[PDB]
RNA sequence: GUAAGUUUAGAUUAUAGCCAAAAGAGGGCUCUUCUGGAACGGAAAAAACCUUUAAUAGUGAAUAAUUAACAAC
């Protein structure tokens, strides 16, 4: 019978090497996540089907910003294996209320407030 | 001599890349063939149905019948004889009488 | 450039006689040269409405190399079309009856399986051994590179070429050799 | 329309004190067939002008 | 609009001067030869 | 675009083909330079912002 | 001998062959003076008609001076009126070309094109399979369409 | 994290499935339970396996799955 799978807990205890790999401090941990649909619901249970619809991953590849919060985090878990989740960074702070027409997230991950489609100079 | 393909065939190739970085400029003048490596014309012996009716010489009872044409035109040109048959009277009057015409 | 409509056209789709040396070759390394050649896919303004194929001259196809054992191992199966005409013939058989026909069926596969197939195959031109009529010979444009390069016999090499490599080892005082 | 253009042209390279052209063979395929192909060059003092 | 017949268009360009630095032709991108020799030709 | 280049600009897309290529040798020296070697001069990106 | 030498034979060597390129240094001079010899035949006006690159739309046109380009939608501009095309991805000329990284600067090329007619398709037939498909189940497409004319290809020394 | 749910009023049709993968029970079928599927792409042809959020016009682009694989001391 397939059913609902419950990972061990060790699966989420990262090794001291794998903060190097990916470079991310186990301190200070990033705020929020930015979570992209890269295949497909279909063929996949209906459980599947629904987290993903309530976490806005009806489209793919369309990023959608979400709370680095426990409960959060229990959903993504269950379709971990049908998105991409890449910690959303700020290099120049948070957007104001001046900046929050001009902002641009990159592929790297983050989202610059001032975008001016000139050469760097 | 920096360009990675030899110049000696269709143009000189000389990439630049502008003193800022954001251009890349292509110097590119033709090569003309040198004298030595052309042939006189055969001047001692023209238009092309001439050469057309040598190749298409009647020897054969006048006239060839269309297989024994169609078999000499096919050997000329390297067709087959397929091509050479004629069509029925639907195709014939399928075709377009004004088809378009670009430049 | 500057060309008059009609001599413009011409040029353009004009079609090449090209020559292939197939001495020591294998047949389908051969045949992916010449099937690129025959339907025009050497051109930027292919199309497959346009007719755009060249002449292919193969020589020396007598002197094809298979490896392996392909010579004894690969079959080619023909039928008359009668109850018992049902004939396999090796490669090496083959070969002896008819030089040509290996470098012939090679390539026939693969040419696109249509009409236009046996019109290309028109173009394509086998001589058994170098000699060739002086018409062809009268058209040729270019040659080809040979796709594999030709291993060198122990003879070819130069008395040069053999001292530059080291003698490995040494043969003892007390041999027969 | 002009006819013999040869001849103008001859005539144009006198008037700028020009050697008159050689005709040769640049290019050249399937002579021997129905249908050839054939580049020729005007060589002026080995010095290409047209082909 | 212009008069011009509303019927499919084969092509979305149309140009008098395709080209500026002369149209392909299967001699582009091919070296001459010394003598203009043909391959195997003994001369 | 690149088969019009292709067939009517035959001298610019030999330019194309000599870049294409000038590029491709650099990535193979880059490769074996470790990141020591400096970067090839038409390896460089422009970057924007 | 040195240490790791190798006899040549077939498999001693890589079938490539490794080639050396240029110093550094050096090229950088003969780069300037590429440029400088080019810029010098913008300069001159040395050049016949030009022929650019550019995107417009979501596509990208080989345009020439006298050009007609048909675009498959609306553009907001009123025919007769004269048009900047400003995404040049290349510009070039018999003897030279000028490739963008992407794009060129406004600097050097300047392309301009008239709306000559905005008009709409022919009418296109879209009718998908399905049981019991029938005549009737059928929807006809038709888009608005703009036919620009290219008036100018024009380039300023400013390599 | 998300936007559905309960109740009132009205109403038909339906009440023989098919195949794949798991767990059982009768002993390859035959049953019961749980999951998935119905390409215009792929696996050669291929309802059911795999890639695929609907529907569009474009002579643009990045991708998904993707029948192939490299004889003995
Ligand atoms: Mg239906
Ligand atoms: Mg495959």
């Amino acid at each position: 019978k397939f059913t609902k799978s419950r990972i061990p807990d060790k699966v989420f205890q990262p090794k001291p090497e794998d903060h190097e790999k990916y470079g991310g401090d186990p301190q200070n941990p990033h705020k929020l996540h930015i979570v992209t649909r890269i295949r497909s619901t279909k063929r996949r249970p209906y459980w599947e089907k629904d987290t993903i619809k309530m976490l806005g991953l009806q489209k793919a590849h369309s990023p959608q910003i979400h709370k680095n919060i426990p409960s959060v985090n229990a959903k993504l878990k269950v379709v971990k294996h049908l998105i991409r989740i890449q910690p959303l960074k700020l290099p120049q702070g948070l957007p104001t209320e001046e900046t929050m027409s001009s902002t641009c997230l990159k592929s790297t991950g983050e989202l610059v407030v001032q975008w001016h489609l000139k050469p760097v100079e | 001599t920096y360009s990675s393909l030899p110049d000696d065939y269709n143009c000189q190739v000389d990439l630049a890349l502008t003193a800022d970085g954001r251009t890349i400029v292509c110097y590119h003048p033709s090569v003309d063939i040198p004298y030595e490596h052309t042939k006189p014309i055969p001047q001692p012996d023209e238009t092309h149905e001439q050469i057309l009716k040598a190749k298409l010489e009647v020897r054969k009872s006048k006239q060839l019948e269309q297989g024994p044409m169609i078999e000499q035109l096919s050997k000329v040109f390297y067709t087959t004889k397929h091509r050479w048959y004629p069509h029925g009277q639907y195709h014939n009057r399928r075709k377009k009488l004004n088809p378009p015409r670009d430049r | 450039s500057s060309f008059s409509r009609a001599p413009q056209q011409w040029a353009t789709f004009a079609r090449m006689w090209y020559l292939l040396d197939g001495k020591m070759q294998p047949p389908g390394k051969l045949a992916v040269i010449a099937s690129n050649k025959l339907q025009g896919l050497n051109k930027p303004v292919y199309h497959q409405l346009s007719d755009c194929g060249d002449h292919v001259v193969i020589i020396n196809t007598r002197h094809i190399a298979f490896s392996g054992n392909k010579w004894e191992q690969k079959v080619y199966s023909s039928h008359t079309g009668y109850p018992g005409g049902f004939r396999q013939v090796t490669a090496a058989q083959l070969h002896r009856k008819d030089p040509v026909a290996i470098v012939k069926l090679a390539i026939y596969g693969m040419l696109p399986k249509n009409l236009h197939r046996r019109t290309m195959m028109q173009r394509l031109h086998l001589f058994p051994d170098e000699d060739i009529p002086e018409d062809i010979l009268k058209n040729l444009v270019e040659e080809l590179p040979q796709p594999r390069r030709v291993p060198k016999r122990l003879d070819e090499y130069t008395q040069e070429e053999i001292e530059a490599f080291p003698r490995v080892w040494t043969p003892p005082d007390d041999f027969r050799m | 329309t002009v006819v013999n253009p040869m001849g103008l042209l001859v005539e144009e390279l006198k008037k700028r004190n020009i050697s008159a052209p050689e005709s040769r063979l640049t290019r050249q395929s399937g002579s021997t067939t129905a249908l050839p192909l054939y580049f020729v060059g005007l060589y002026c003092d080995r010095k290409l002008i047209a082909e | 609009q212009s008069g011009l017949d509303v019927i499919r268009i084969r092509k979305p360009f149309h140009t008098d001067n395709p080209s500026i630095q002369g149209q392909w032709h299967p001699f582009t991108n091919k070296r001459t030869a010394l003598h203009g020799l043909r391959p195997r030709e003994l001369r | 675009v690149l088969v019009d280049l292709a067939i009517y600009e035959p001298k610019t897309f030999k330019s194309l083909a000599a870049l294409a290529k000038r590029r491709q040798q650099e990535g193979f020296a880059a490769a074996l330079g470790d990141g020591k070697e400096p970067e090839g001069i038409f390896s460089r990106v422009v970057q924007y912002h | 001998y040195p240490q790791g030498y190798v006899p040549k034979t077939s498999l001693s060597s890589p079938p490539w062959q490794e080639v050396v390129l240029p110093d550094p240094v050096e090229e950088t001079r003969h780069h300037a003076e590429v440029v400088k010899r080019v810029n010098e035949l913008i300069a001159t006006g040395q050049y016949g008609r030009l022929f650019a690159v550019v995107h417009f739309a979501s596509h990208q046109w080989k345009v020439t001076a006298e050009d007609l380009i048909l675009i498959e939608n609306e553009l907001d501009i009123k025919c007769g009126e004269r048009i900047r095309l400003e995404k040049v991805l290349l510009v070039g000329a018999d003897n030279f070309t000028l490739l963008g990284k992407p794009l060129l600067r406004k600097e050097l090329v300047r392309v301009e094109a008239t709306v000559i007619e905005k008009t709409e398709s022919w009418p296109k037939i879209n009718m998908k399979f399905r049981k019991r498909k029938n005549f009737r189940k059928k929807k006809i497409i038709v888009n608005p369409q703009t036919i620009l004319r290219i008036n100018t290809i024009e380039i300023a020394p400013r390599l």
